RNA sequence: UGCGAAAGCAGUUGAAGACAAGUGCUUGUCGUUCGUUAUAAAUGGCCU
């Protein structure tokens, strides 16, 4: 007769790392600068700046991969477009799952899920300038140590390879 | 959905899953200045209870104002009760009456119960 | 056929401007209205009008960013302490500039202004600058979009008028030179690409009571460029 | 200042044009002037609120 | 809630609820431009 | 971002007998001129039309007072013996008056020389002469002959109708609005007799018992008639023919009564009733005729009137006294070439497609003390609190705001005896009132804790504390008394 | 009185081509009449235009090349230079330029498959082949002193005779190069000469409120259709099922079964556009296929808009109501009614 | 929020924000938008973040 | 800190490691740990 279901959203997600400051924000503004993508704890919202309304919601519960992955892991970054390859985004979570989703449309039930290889490392941040990608990750006085790898996607193996650059 | 935030009420629409409003329902240093160092120890009034009449036009609030520290009057909490009203189209509640120290001095208003529809056509309440 | 027959103006036509590419004409006046007309030469109907309550219109101009040609905007000012910008139809996106970032003393009215293109050479990006007239020889230079205060330029005596010139350097490089004149006739020439530093001074022979200064034969507010190679 | 106070100058001859404007041309107190980027249109506003438009056949 | 359903709030601030053809190509090319 | 809150003036809980919106309007009848007349002013009336000059009957003369000037503009002295009324006609063109001789004279208002019609109503005195409100031509007359003849201006030789039946002096005639046929008269018999002119007449349709001699009868509304007699006034309903209300606040015998409706007051309708005790008080018909205001005058009040509904200018309240004193209270109510150069400011964008307004409304200028709090000038905000001619309520705030901000010690650091005296002097006065007693208790404690040493070496401050110590002690005694009374009451209940 | 000098629907009725002047130069543009495509993607304004680089140059007649017949959607434009241009809308460029030896302006053009016909101010006919890009023949017929219009009869899959018009109308055979019949036309020059069906072509003239329906085989006026005001543009439905005329005063009139007292028939359904405030918006073109009627009107100055309506259910006199900006209070999405920033928290005021 | 002008060491202010500013950034090719994170430290029970996006032209909340 | 009424009724504020300064000793410190329910003070104040 009765049934239980989640309805609303929740607090916005943050880069809950004491060491990093000035990078606590993980939301991004589209390349065309017409909509803002904000990750929550339980969903990802896309708001249209011009109209100030929520044009799209990508709920973790609905999709299978997102439900398994996030429902603890959190989005450590969002990159506009897709690295492997016009409304695509790539979500990097702390454990290492890299998920290619689409806003402005209907979410596809099989996103191009991948997994970076990390050995006892918690991914902290990722970033790029021009087709070049570097990932910063934490390994372990109560002070964590950091490592900087170089990330590239190889088409033949369709895998993310990490090469050590700095410590 | 009405959230009694400290010194304020946040009105949130869960059908649309957004906030609609954020109104300060107390006096106190709320947004007049940014508290820093010792001023940060001040405690703004706290909305303990908030309730609506059945008809839905009247808003009852109960607030506790905390005196500052290190004064003679630093142990006499002030209990305030307020009645607000608004039309459906409007989005800001307007304060209509204010009772200072109901039931006596320093005696809390633990409970508020708006009246049923029969008595005064839902324009009443009980305080305990 | 006269342009204003389609919809008359109730006050003087304080400023006129032709859109850089489209066939549109903008008029303003102390009527506090912004009328845009579609000049065909035979009908000249009214595209739109915009009433700015309590903002007497002293000068207006279209603005098209030199890089992102899709960007179109209208800057308007008056004998007031705030400037309006209209980005380009149910509603209008109008922005109000009313912050000078610590130089409110030098600028108590925006009524005189002009818009030009500045190339930040260390990054090779190009943006818009809105130039203003101060109290005593002060020329304020604002970022067109963000509204930030970039630099300020000073001359001796009462500033009367100024005009903007572009000087190409190489492929994709151009410098903005701000020419200002005093009521007596001294002409300064600032280089806005080197922090507003004077580069040359001269006098207009037999100049007294100078009122307006203008340049022509190339790019300018009236004949704007559409790409860097056209400067 | 005064009505019909407008003149056009050829360059680099710097010789003012003689045929236009004439006594009968309507200009009023010219208070704003604007050239079109192309097509050689000339719009001249006046204190009465009228923007009278001319065409330069050469362009 | 005053309809049949009930709402509840989680410390994750999550409000759950308990309750009972050449023309066709031409159109595409035109839209692309 | 948000605009700064405006500092909220303190408001202590409402005390009894607050100013009501009815009182606030009626207190604006400020300007008072007392004029003296030879004899008692018996009757007062207002011209129904602009400029609404009002006529006063005194001794053998009638005087018309201009509304704006408040001075005599016309004088009618032809009357040989005393005059008893000055009612205007509905149009306001004519003025009718009576005499002790009994003749009724109709003059053209604003032309005292011309007499239009003279009627010998009766050999006895003719006290009341009123025109009919609905119909212009028919004029009514009341005599001590106890017959209220109904005159016609066209035919003066014989009355159109002659109502009778009263066994005592008739001094009150009223015409009911919307029922022109009906006529209402009141006698000192204690009976209000209602007659119908459409019928044969001469016998009342029915009588209403007032139980005391009736001094004036006024038709408040088409269905209600209020009559003031003896020590009370009672409102009657004709449909039911019974009294809806009666009010006995008055002490002396009410004498005159007037009614006004639909004027710019908060109270829609007002009933002013003379007292003969020097009082003329206002009653509200929408509220079961409850009092809302009153004035007191030197002697008994024999006539009252208020300016008509369509005053179209400064309103007037007029009262008449038996000593002859007349009391008036009034509620007072470049170059062308340049202009062409700037002709656009008038435009409000009625023909434009889009109207865009961003100007923020002008806020009231903020006082000096608020400027100092907003700029975080704690100490100066305290000084501004105690300045000469500073309203008490405003001062109490800037003490409260500083305490609420948590800046009490901070505002009292850089101070000596020269600059501490003003604070204590206020505190010397603030300690008395109940509202500021708690706040002064707080500040006084701090300055002691912070200026104990300074106090010893300064003799002036020492006196300030002795005087303060005296008055705080006196306050203890008052509060202690209040407790004993409070305990005393609980015993009774 | 209208900025749109010349307009023309495509055969399907989905795309409208209109020419208008920008400063001293004419520009040609093509825009999608339907609100939304079949795929459901919303139609958008087409900013691409073709600018005539010469001020003197002007577009005299425009004709659509049928979308289905040819791979590339194209529009043929006649110009006052005396040369005809083939315009492919996608490339936004004139693909090929048909030039006649003479310089006189083209007064009319019409097309059937490969056959392309034009007439000049010198009263000379011409032929052209789209595929081969050549001038086949050019000839001048006697007793044709003006030729304001041209239409090639829809006979089989070849052109066997042509309809040409001046103050009077004429029918000519290609092979014999001589007139066949002459019809009494209008007093003023003929404006529209569209062929409704076999042996029935309608005629209208500049500054005239009447249309004559002429039989090709016989030559008697079958009927005279009457408009409330002058006639500017014409479109017929199916085979004489219904006729839509764009009147000069800005109203659209519909004749229902005009080919069925009888001699002079009046329009049955009259359509008009009026904005909410009260201003009337004139209509400058229309198209009617089976039961859908398309009405195009100009907003702003040259921004064309469109609406699709089912004329069958429409009452006799029907006025569409459109929202046009007028004294519109500008509401910015980041302010409330009182201009306060939406993010701001409302203050406490006793 | 304080914008320090480093040329002349001056400053411009955006005061009375809803909470203390945990983070600031300039987000755009021409610095069109300022992105802020607010905390609302009043609620000591929970960390109540609010994300603001301000238009740099007039310092007004483009998206809250 | 626990309980409670708001008043109060009971109970806490320990130990290690490391660094700095003065002279192995003394004091102060902790973006170090274990365990227990467990003054401030860089001249530094809020736009149009
Ligand atoms: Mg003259």
């Amino acid at each position: 007769q009765y049934k239980l279901s989640v309805v609303s959203g929740g607090k916005p997600a943050l880069n809950n790392l004491s060491s990093v400051t000035g990078n606590k924000n993980i939301a991004r503004l589209s390349q065309d600068q017409r909509n803002y993508i904000i990750p929550f704890n339980n969903q990802i919202k896309v708001y249209s700046v011009e109209t100030r309304q929520c044009v799209k919601t990508l709920k973790f519960a609905n999709n299978s991969l997102l439900s398994g992955i996030f429902l603890n892991e959190s989005i450590v970054k969002i990159l506009l477009g897709d690295i492997t390859v016009a409304h695509l985004i790539t979500v990097f979570t702390n454990n290492g799952h890299v998920i290619v989703l689409n806003y402005k449309g209907k979410l596809v039930e099989s996103p191009k899920h991948f997994k970076i290889s990390l050995a006892d490392e918690k991914l902290a941040n990722v970033f790029h300038s021009e087709g070049n990608y570097r990932i910063l990750t934490t390994f372990k006085n109560s002070l964590q140590s950091y490592r900087l790898y170089a990330l590239t996607f190889d088409d033949a193996k369709k895998q993310f390879e990490v090469a050590h650059q700095a410590e | 959905l009405y959230f009694p935030h400290i010194s304020a009420v946040q009105i949130f629409d869960f059908y649309k899953n957004e906030q609609v409003n954020y109104q300060y329902l107390t006096s106190g240093v709320n947004n007049s200045m940014g508290k820093v160092r010792f001023e940060l120890n001040l405690q703004d009034p706290i909305i303990t209870d908030l309730k609506f009449t059945k008809d839905g036009q009247w808003m009852i609030t109960y607030e506790i104002e905390y005196p500052p520290n290190d004064l003679l009057s630093s142990k006499d909490l002030t209990h305030i009760l307020k009645f607000w009203t608004k039309n459906d189209n409007e989005t800001n509640w307007n304060l209509k009456t204010k009772v200072i120290n109901p039931h006596g001095i320093s005696v809390p208003i633990t409970k508020i119960l708006p009246s049923p529809r029969s008595v005064n056509n839902s324009q009443g309440c009980l305080t305990a | 056929k006269d342009a204003n027959a389609s919809h008359p103006s109730h006050s003087a036509i304080q400023s006129l401007s032709f859109h850089p590419s489209k066939p549109l004409l903008l008029t303003g006046g102390y009527d506090k209205t912004l009328r845009i007309y579609h000049i065909d030469g035979k009908t000249n109907h009214l595209v739109t009008s915009l009433h700015l309550v309590g903002s007497p219109i002293q000068t207006c101009t279209f603005y098209t960013s030199l890089s992102n040609q899709n960007q179109q905007n209208i800057f308007t000012a008056g004998r007031r302490r705030y400037m309006h910008s209209w980005d380009l139809s149910q509603t209008a996106k109008i922005e109000k500039f009313s912050r000078l970032y610590g130089h409110e003393s030098t600028q108590r009215s925006f009524e005189n202004f002009k818009v030009a293109h500045l190339q930040n050479s260390q990054t090779n990006s190009v943006h818009g600058i809105v130039l203003l007239q101060g109290n005593n020889g002060w020329i304020n230079i604002l970022h067109s979009t963000s509204g930030l205060w970039l630099m300020g330029c000073k001359i001796e005596g009462v500033i009367t008028d100024f005009c903007i010139d572009y000087q190409p350097i190489s492929r994709g490089k151009f410098r903005t030179i701000l020419i200002a004149v005093n009521a007596y006739g001294e002409v300064w020439e600032f280089d806005l690409n080197k922090n507003g530093h004077v580069i040359r001074r001269w006098k207009d022979q037999g100049g007294v009571g100078i009122t307006k200064i203008q340049v022509g034969g190339g790019t300018t507010t009236t004949c704007p460029a559409l790409q860097i190679s056209k400067i | 200042a005064v009505k019909d106070a407008l003149r056009l100058v050829h360059l680099p001859s710097c010789s003012v044009f003689s045929n236009w404007p004439t006594s009968g041309t309507p200009l009023g107190k010219v208070t704003s002037v604007a050239f079109s980027p192309s097509g050689g249109l000339l719009a001249v506003g006046n204190e009465q609120g009228k923007v009278r438009l001319w065409k330069l056949n050469h362009y | 809630n005053y309809d049949t359903d009930f709402i509840f709030l989680d410390i994750e601030s999550t409000l759950g609820v308990v309750g009972t053809s050449n023309s066709d190509i031409f159109a595409e090319q035109l839209h692309k431009l | 971002s948000t605009a700064r809150p405006r500092i909220i003036t303190s408001k202590a809980p409402l005390l009894p007998q607050q100013t009501t919106p009815e009182q606030r309007y009626w207190r604006q009848y400020t300007s008072a001129q007392l004029v003296k007349e030879h004899n008692s002013v018996t009757h007062i009336s207002f011209n129904p039309q602009h400029p609404h000059d009002f006529a006063v009957t005194s001794s053998t003369r009638v005087q018309i007072f201009s509304s704006r000037t408040r001075q005599v503009i016309k004088t009618f002295s032809r009357f040989k013996d005393v005059v008893y009324s000055a009612s205007f006609r509905s149009d306001g063109k004519l003025l009718c008056a009576g005499d002790a001789t009994g003749l009724v004279s109709v003059y053209d208002s604003y032309n005292p020389r011309t007499i239009l019609l003279s009627i010998n109503a009766s050999t006895h005195p003719t006290h009341v002469t009123k025109f009919h409100t609905q119909d212009n031509k028919i004029l009514a007359t009341a005599s001590d002959d106890r017959v209220t003849r109904l005159w016609d201006i066209s035919n003066a030789y014989e009355p159109q109708l002659e109502l009778t039946g009263a066994t005592d002096y008739v001094r009150t005639l009223s015409f009911i609005p919307a029922a022109p046929h009906l006529v209402a008269t009141g006698s000192y018999d204690g009976l209000i007799r209602l007659y119908d002119t459409r019928s044969s007449g001469s016998t009342p349709i029915y009588s209403l018992n007032h139980d005391q001699p009736v001094e004036n009868v006024i038709a408040v509304s088409p269905t209600q008639i209020v009559s003031c007699g003896g020590n009370n006034f009672k409102v009657w309903d004709l449909t039911s023919n019974k009294k809806l209300y009666e009010r006995g606040n008055f002490n002396k015998a009410v004498t005159c009564l007037d009614y006004v409706e639909n004027f710019d007051s908060p109270m829609q309708s007002a009933l002013i009733a003379s007292s003969l005790d020097g009082h003329v008080k206002v009653f509200d018909p929408l509220d079961n005729f409850q009092v809302k205001f009153g004035w007191k005058f030197s002697g008994p009040v024999l006539s009252c009137a208020v300016s008509p509904s369509t005053a179209q200018g400064n309103r007037h309240l007029v009262a008449g006294l038996s000593s002859g004193l007349l009391a008036i209270r009034t509620k007072k109510k470049k170059s062308n070439n340049f202009q062409r150069m700037m002709r656009g400011s008038e435009y409000q964008g009625d023909q434009e497609h889009i109207i865009h307004n961003d100007k923020v409304r002008s806020q009231r200028r903020m006082r000096a003390f608020e400027r100092n709090i907003n700029q975080f000038k704690w100490s100066e905000a305290l000084d501004n609190a105690f300045v000469p001619g500073m309203a008490k309520e405003l001062t109490l705030t800037v003490l409260q705001e500083l305490r609420k901000r948590g800046k009490v010690r901070v505002a009292l650091y850089g101070r000596d005896e020269s600059t501490l005296e003003p604070l204590l002097n206020w505190c010397l006065k603030g300690i008395e009132d109940v509202r500021s007693a708690s706040i002064v208790a707080d500040w006084v404690a701090v300055v002691l804790e912070l200026y104990g040493n300074t106090l010893e070496s300064s003799p002036v401050l020492q006196e300030l504390m002795i005087d303060l110590k005296t008055k705080v002690r006196h306050e203890i005694h008052k509060s202690k008394e209040a407790q004993r009374i409070e305990g005393m009451l609980q015993l009774l209940t | 009185d209208s900025p749109v000098l010349q307009s023309a629907y495509d055969p399907s009725g989905q795309y409208l081509c209109y020419v208008t002047v920008a400063l001293d130069k004419q520009r040609v543009g093509v825009q999608p009449t339907q609100r939304a495509t079949s795929s459901g993607v919303d139609t958008v304004w087409n900013e691409n235009f073709l600018y005539l680089e010469d001020s003197k140059l002007k577009v005299t007649c425009l004709k659509w090349v049928n979308l289905a017949s040819s791979d590339t959607v194209a529009i043929i434009l006649g110009m006052n230079n005396g040369e005809i241009w083939l315009y492919s809308v996608l490339a936004n460029e004139v693909t090929y330029k048909f030039t006649t030896g003479n310089s006189y302006e083209i007064k009319d053009i019409d097309l059937m498959g490969n056959q392309l016909w034009c007439i000049d101010s010198s009263d000379a006919f011409y032929q052209f082949d789209l595929l081969q890009f050549k001038l086949l023949q050019h000839f001048r017929i006697n007793n044709c002193v003006q030729l304001n219009k041209l239409t090639i009869v829809p006979a089989g899959d070849s052109v066997a005779q042509l309809l040409v018009a001046s103050h009077s109308i004429s029918l000519i055979d290609i092979e014999e190069k001589k007139v066949v019949m002459t019809f009494p036309g209008h007093v003023s020059p003929v404006s529209t000469l569209q062929v409704i069906t076999n042996e029935f072509f309608i005629s209208g003239a500049e500054g005239d409120r009447f249309l004559n329906v002429y039989d090709i085989h016989s030559g008697m006026t079958k009927c005279v259709l009457v408009a409330e005001s002058d006639i500017k543009e014409l479109s017929h439905s199916g085979q004489a099922d219904s006729i839509a005329v764009t009147t000069e005063d800005g109203s659209l009139e519909i004749f229902v079964d005009p080919l069925v007292g009888n001699k002079s028939k009046k329009s049955s359904k009259k359509i008009q556009i009026v904005s909410k405030d009260g201003r009337k918006v004139p209509i400058y073109n229309a198209f009617i296929n089976k039961d859908l009627l398309n009405v195009s009107w100009l907003q702003n100055a040259t921004m064309p808009y469109f609406k699709n309506l089912q004329w069958r259910e429409i009452p006799n006199e029907y006025t569409v109501e459109i929202s046009l900006n007028w004294n519109n209070k500008n509401k910015s999405a980041d302010r409330d009614l009182h201009g306060k920033d939406l993010a701001s928290a409302t203050n406490y005021v006793e | 929020m304080s914008l320090w002008q480093l040329e002349t060491n001056s400053q411009q202010f955006l005061p009375r924000l809803n909470g203390i500013i945990i983070d600031c950034q300039v987000l755009g090719p021409q610095g069109n938008y300022y992105s802020l994170i607010l905390q609302m430290t009043e609620n000591n029970s929970n960390s109540d973040y609010q994300f603001l996006l301000l238009n740099a032209s007039d310092l007004t909340s483009k998206l809250s």
